[PDB]
């Protein structure tokens, strides 16, 4: 649903002094095909010198499709378009217009046209790929001082199109201290789906706009210790590297930015998990309780009267910063704000003192998968001794159909069967004993490399898919399926499921396996 | 050679001066329900061949327009009820009879023009028709001497069931599926993503061996060409 | 009142002493847009809807071409807001093109010139009863009423899985149940009976494709699912509650703020939020009845709604666990 209509940039609108189309066959300076050939401007078009069009699919009249885009792409006054036609083709319209001859805002002749660069869709589309569409086009469409059909890019742009379906991104990524969340969320936005552009505007703490291509480039013819200090743990040394590309160059990136990339081998995988699939945790307290020593004058405070009017000033006012002091003031931000992140920002002895106050007194807690650190978004929180975690979203292989020994269902604990010290809870170590040993050097990333598909099944069972096809309850099936490693045998009682997947009684399959477990 | 004949049903029509023998009275055994009720035809061009149609179509755009009134306020006014629903009710399966009734003398006054018999039945029902078992008896044993009844439904919605389908409505919801009858539907022309299968209104406020749900049933199509040869 | 139309036009490409006439109801038909728009509203094709963008708006439009010999060519365009919603008045404007078309071919109205102004009342009717409820019955001959309904257009339903459960988010009292399919009817009973393989051979006896169909077109239309109902966790009942249990998690399920799992955490963690905002259970025995077969109320919803009309506590339960 991805697809790509047309791309096209037919000469329909030149409007302008010499030497190319104005009453002869299609011809421009360093491009002609001409004396009454097949006559191709359109997207699958093999071209040099001479030319081949191709026609593959518009769902619609494809000379009728042509003939009323020459008429149907212009437009009189500048700016950008769209025009949906029927229900089934959309066009992202981007004419802009440069009328002039040799003021050059030298060449042999000024060529200039009302431009027709334009690329389509059908009917689902997306108002993220219309953004792409018009970024593309306004970095296409410049200027070309002496101009160049040069479709070499075209054909570059068209294999763009339908190989890749991400925009632009980076395997390095940088990280989350206190201020790049609020950085990305303040506008949201910037230009164009950029990482690199919102890393190094935040790197350098400031805004600077040089300009991002999706995969082919179209070119326009300091260092802090804060970094490293906030980025330790977690890549500094290139990202510093990529601040001085970016310091010092502008689409030379692609040189610097992929090559200068048992508890050592499992950090690596850590960071090959992170990479994709696992995600972090966190925990984060309220001051949300009531009904009809330090605890009960805040209570109170919340209770019949709103708080930020009153308990903000009672604490300087004794000339006394103590226990409710600090209960009160740098709790009531952390409020405000929820995550555990600015506790650990304004603190020097904070850290160890905390949770044993929330422990203290009434506060309300809970644990929760981080604030919105999208996988539109870099990587956030880098590994401490400390660090919780827990994967989510990536798929993995499959138990009962293909009746491997290895038993791996998704149920609690998600994938049932000095070392992980930052594993909070068992999705992580049981899901990369699901992967693999420690023992392989390369071959280990090898296989992390063929686990997509995992050895290639899809899993469609989920625990429960068993319950959905026989009479396997709770109890039995955890029963067997917590030995399950160890000998088949309990695993063939239920994997001679062939026998009742020929079933020959057309209602019901429980009932035949109920029968079929003994004998 | 055709007939356009248009028919529909009322309720509460009970009396008015000397509209007595056109009115009927539908009951139920089991639960007790009985209704006064009244069966109206329309004819248009009854026995008239010519080419050069779609003349019949404006004819039809104008009784469409003319028939509220010309059904609701004629012969017996008490409050009308018009146009009953076909899934609750129906003069159907009497409809097809009475063409029945007329294809039995057909040796009576015999065109040298004509050879074959065709009796097609237009409705926007859903399939669903709440029956008598005494027509639906009798009408299978007169389909036993000359078949010649066609269905078809501009409803389209072509429902999750064994679409012809006759709830019994006799003096479990006794079901029953004729397998003597031609029925088809008519998807119009255009093009969207998922075509659904329901509809919803709002409200403001020993055997049981025929059930009609574990028949599967993918597309009917229109069969034109036992519609046109 | 979500889409918002505001001008409605008529025009002809006239014979050669005028260009291109114009009936207009109020926006306006002004100069430079119907000159940036002018070559639209003559194409090669014909009969197909076509809507473009600009400055201040948007026309959808269609033309059509009848009468060849002196080759008559008119358009019916609906001009709209820049930005709103527009896909459920392209059909509209569509049929609008095809009953003009009926009209001219029946009674000829576009070549008498006092039913050129009748015209133009036509679009004023249109103009107040399409943003007054959304449909428009219309009469202007003895053999042609237009007949208009704004049709919603839903997205796209999500797939319905073998082993699900349905939910009624609205209520089922509020229905004709003498108005629904049949299918419907013999599914709806037992719908509160959780598990989707439960209910076909509980009542329905129906082929599982089909009532995988019925269900996900009542999740097209009205009906929420979510994912099954086993007892997971068993230690969230220490705490003292008011008969509150049940429902809890079917409604923040349903809510769809989880990760699926339960585990024993989820109920407690969120449970002292439950506690703060306001004879057995026999639970061994839930386990059977779970493969295919053939204060005065308690306080569930009220609360969660009662608080909905708040949203602190949905934004600490959106973010989820």
């Amino acid at each position: 649903d991805n697809t790509s209509p047309i791309s096209v940039i037919l000469v329909s609108s030149g409007s302008r002094g010499n030497k190319l189309l104005f009453r002869y066959p299609f011809q421009r300076s360093q491009e002609h095909p001409a004396s009454q050939t097949s006559k191709p401007r359109s997207r699958y078009a093999a071209s040099n010198t001479g030319d081949h069009a191709d026609e593959q699919d518009g769902d619609s009249r494809f000379s009728d499709v042509i003939l009323a885009t020459i008429l149907a792409t212009k437009s009189e006054m500048c700016g950008q378009k769209f025009e949906l036609k029927i229900d089934n083709v959309r066009f992202v319209g981007h004419p802009t217009l440069l009328q002039h001859a040799l003021g050059q805002i030298k060449r042999e002749a000024p060529t200039m046209i009302l431009f027709n660069v334009v690329f389509a869709l059908r009917a689902n589309a997306d108002p993220s790929v219309i953004n792409c569409l018009h970024n593309l086009s306004r970095r296409i469409a410049t200027v070309l001082q002496h101009e160049e059909r040069r479709c070499q890019y075209l054909t570059r742009e068209a294999k763009l199109i339908l190989a890749l379906q991400d925009e632009v991104s980076a395997m390095a990524d940088g990280n989350e201290g206190p201020q790049s969340p609020f950085h990305h969320i303040l506008p949201k936005c910037k230009l164009a789906r950029d990482l690199k552009e919102a890393y190094d505007s935040l790197c350098t703490s400031g805004v600077v706009r040089l300009h991002i291509n999706s995969w082919l480039e179209v070119s326009f013819c300091i260092p802090p210790e804060a970094i490293e200090r906030s980025l330790k743990a977690i890549r500094p040394y290139h990202a510093l590297l990529l601040l001085s590309d970016e310091k010092s160059l502008l689409g030379e990136l692609p040189i610097d930015c992929s090559p200068a990339l048992v508890k050592n081998l499992q950090q690596l995988a850590q960071d090959a998990d992170l990479a994709l699939l696992q995600v972090f945790q966190l925990a984060a307290h309220l001051v949300y309780w009531g009904k009809a020593y330090m605890l009960s004058p805040n209570a109170s405070v919340c209770l019949y009267s709103p708080l930020a009017e009153q308990f903000s000033h009672q604490f300087p006012s004794h000339d006394l910063p103590s226990v409710l002091a600090k209960f009160s003031l740098p709790v009531s931000l952390s409020e405000f704000r929820n995550p555990l992140a600015p506790a650990v920002q304004e603190t020097q002895l904070i850290q160890m003192v905390v949770w044993m106050l929330q422990r203290r007194l009434l506060i309300q807690l809970h644990t929760y998968v981080c604030l919105m650190a999208s996988p539109s978004e870099e990587e956030p929180r880098p590994r401490e001794d400390d660090v919780p975690f827990t994967a989510r979203v990536g798929g993995r292989s499959l138990s009962t159909p293909n009746a491997l020994s290895f038993g791996s269902p998704t149920s609690s604990d998600d994938m049932t069967l000095a070392e992980l010290l930052p594993s909070g809870d068992s999705p992580l170590n049981q899901r990369m004993t699901e992967n693999l040993l420690a023992s392989l050097s390369e071959h280990e990333r090898a296989a992390i490399l063929s686990v997509p598909a995992a050895q290639n099944p899809e899993d469609l069972r989920m625990f429960a898919r068993l319950l959905h096809y026989f009479r396997g309850r709770h109890h039995l099936e955890e029963i067997m399926y917590n030995e399950n490693t160890r000998r088949s045998q309990l695993l063939m009682l239920f994997d001679k499921f062939r026998s009742v997947l020929v079933v020959t009684t057309h209602e019901d399959p429980v009932i035949a396996v109920f029968q079929a477990l003994l004998p | 050679e055709v007939t356009v004949v248009l028919f529909s049903r009322t309720f509460y029509d009970a009396k008015s001066v000397d509209e007595f023998p056109e009115i009927n009275r539908a009951s139920i055994r089991q639960d007790h329900k009985g209704r006064f009720y009244e069966d109206f035809y329309k004819v248009v061009v009854q026995n008239e061949r010519r080419e050069e149609w779609t003349s019949l179509l404006v004819t039809i755009k104008k009784l469409f327009i003319q028939y509220p009134v010309l059904v609701r306020l004629e012969q017996a006014e008490g409050f009308p009820q018009g146009d009953n629903s076909t899934s609750a009710q129906g003069n159907y399966l009497e409809a097809i009879n009475l063409s029945f009734n007329v294809f039995d003398k057909h040796y009576i006054n015999r065109n040298f023009d004509r050879t074959g018999q065709m009796s097609v039945v237009i409705t926007p029902g859903v399939g669903v028709f709440e029956v008598d078992r005494l027509l639906m008896i009798l009408t299978k044993q007169r389909m036993i001497d000359n078949g010649i009844g066609v269905d078809l439904v501009c409803m389209g919605e072509q429902p999750l069931h064994a679409v012809p389908l006759f709830k019994l409505h006799n003096r479990g919801d006794d079901y029953n599926i004729p397998h003597w009858i031609n029925h088809s539907f008519y998807t119009s022309k255009s093009q969207l993503f998922c075509n659904s299968f329901t509809p919803r209104i709002k409200l403001a406020g020993t055997l049981s061996a025929p059930p009609v749900v574990p028949g599967f049933c993918c597309t009917v199509g229109v069969d034109w060409k036992s519609l046109t040869t | 009142s979500g889409c918002r139309i505001e001008c409605i036009f008529f025009s002809e490409f006239h014979p050669t002493l005028g260009p291109k006439i114009t009936y207009q109801v109020p926006l306006f038909d002004t100069v430079q847009v119907y000159i940036i728009t002018k070559p639209e509203l003559q194409n090669k094709l014909i009969t197909v809807t076509a809507m473009e963008k600009k400055l201040i708006g948007c026309p959808v439009c269609i033309e059509h071409k009848k009468y060849s010999r002196n080759a008559l060519l008119f358009n019916l365009g609906f001009v709209c807001d820049a930005q709103a919603k527009t896909c459920a008045l392209e059909p509209i404007v569509k049929k609008l093109a095809g009953y003009l078309t009926t009209l001219e071919l029946e009674s000829s109205f576009v070549s008498m010139e006092e039913s050129k102004q009748k015209l133009v009342p036509i679009m004023t009717i249109l103009l107040e009863e399409l943003n007054a409820s959304g449909r428009c019955t219309l009469p202007i001959d003895e053999s042609n009423t237009i007949h208009l309904k704004v049709i919603e257009q839903r997205p796209d339903p999500p797939v319905a899985q073998e082993y699900d459960v349905p939910v009624f988010t609205k209520d089922k009292e509020d229905f004709f149940n003498s108005q629904w399919d049949l299918t419907t009817q013999q599914i709806l009973p037992y719908i509160d009976g959780f598990r989707h393989i439960q209910k076909i051979s509980a009542e329905a006896d129906v082929e599982l494709n089909l009532v995988r169909i019925a269900i996900q077109n009542l999740l097209y239309y009205g009906v929420v699912t979510l994912v099954s109902i086993l007892q997971y966790s068993n230690v969230y009942c220490p705490t003292p509650k008011v008969q509150d249990l049940v429902d809890d998690k079917s409604l923040q399920e349903a809510c769809l703020s989880y990760v699926t799992k339960q585990g024993h955490k989820r109920a407690s963690l969120r449970d002292v939020f439950q506690l703060y905002c306001s004879q057995f259970g026999l639970m061994k025995n839930l386990i059977r009845r779970l493969q295919k077969y053939p204060y005065t109320g308690c306080h569930s919803y009220d609360e969660i709604c009662c608080k909905t009309g708040m949203s602190y506590h949905e934004l600490d339960e959106r973010l989820e666990n």
